């Protein structure tokens, strides 16, 4: 599935995700911008033989295990099918724990990259929440 | 890079010992901490087990740990190594990096003889 912007924000809302840990709505939403485009489906192998997964592209060393991936820690305790779906519900779960591990939202490079420091409200903008 | 210091330790039998870890400057988190050592007379490297005689002191601001030692025996004798782990959301080839880097190591030598203090 590929979310619309608002459509995404209006779903990451109901899931808990503003403010949470201090990061209000805009920086999830920009995330899943840098990361996914909006994808559920989006998968990229790394040069490590890890994969990322899904709309905030979890991965598989660390959170899920794919039976693929060489010294999966699976520490979200699913497997990483599970983050390729529609409902964002297992991602956002994952997601709340990534966020804290100890970093933040620096655990996603593609928020650092883009996001932090940013006018991340501009995301929730014209969505009517 | 990880920097490990000191290169060799050379103590007597009840004294005690630090080694020192440092991540080099780099945005990566020191999200976890490993120990090993290869036992004197033995080429087989195992993990050492926090607690005990073995305090471990985690300074992440600073992307430093360490390892204490009290209370040295023979037994203590061998090569130790610290290893970083380095955990991101989704991939950073940087902090992969990162996971595959040992310490440089300690040569570690415990001294048991006659009339030798600390």
């Amino acid at each position: 599935k590929v979310f619309g912007r608002c459509e995404l924000a209006a779903a990451m809302k109901r899931h808990g995700l503003d403010n949470y840990r201090g990061y209000s709505l805009g920086n999830w939403v920009c995330a899943a911008k840098f990361e996914s485009n909006f994808n559920t489906q989006a998968t990229n192998r790394n040069t490590d033989g890890s994969t990322d997964y899904g709309i905030l592209q979890i991965n598989s060393r660390w959170w899920c295990n794919d039976g693929r991936t060489p010294g999966s820690r699976n520490l979200c305790n699913i497997p990483c099918s599970a983050l390729l779906s529609s409902d964002i519900t297992a991602s956002v779960n994952c997601a709340k724990k990534i966020v804290s591990d100890g970093n933040g939202m620096n655990a996603w490079v593609a928020w650092r990259n883009r996001c932090k420091g940013t006018d991340v409200q501009a995301w929730i903008r014209g969505c009517r929440l | 890079r990880v920097d490990q210091t000191p290169q060799t330790i050379t103590k007597e039998t009840g004294e005690s010992l630090t080694i020192n870890c440092v991540l080099r400057d780099s945005n990566c988190a020191l999200s976890s901490t490993y120990w090993y050592r290869k036992k004197s007379g033995s080429t087989n490297e195992e993990s050492i087990s926090k607690g005990g005689r073995y305090v471990e002191t985690v300074n992440s601001g600073s992307k430093s740990f360490s390892l204490r030692i009290n209370d040295l025996t023979v037994e203590d004798s061998g090569t130790y190594r610290c290893k970083p782990e380095s955990r991101y959301g989704s991939y950073d080839a940087e902090c992969a990096a990162l996971n595959d880097q040992y310490g440089g190591g300690t040569v570690v030598t415990v001294n048991a003889a006659a009339h030798h203090h600390h």
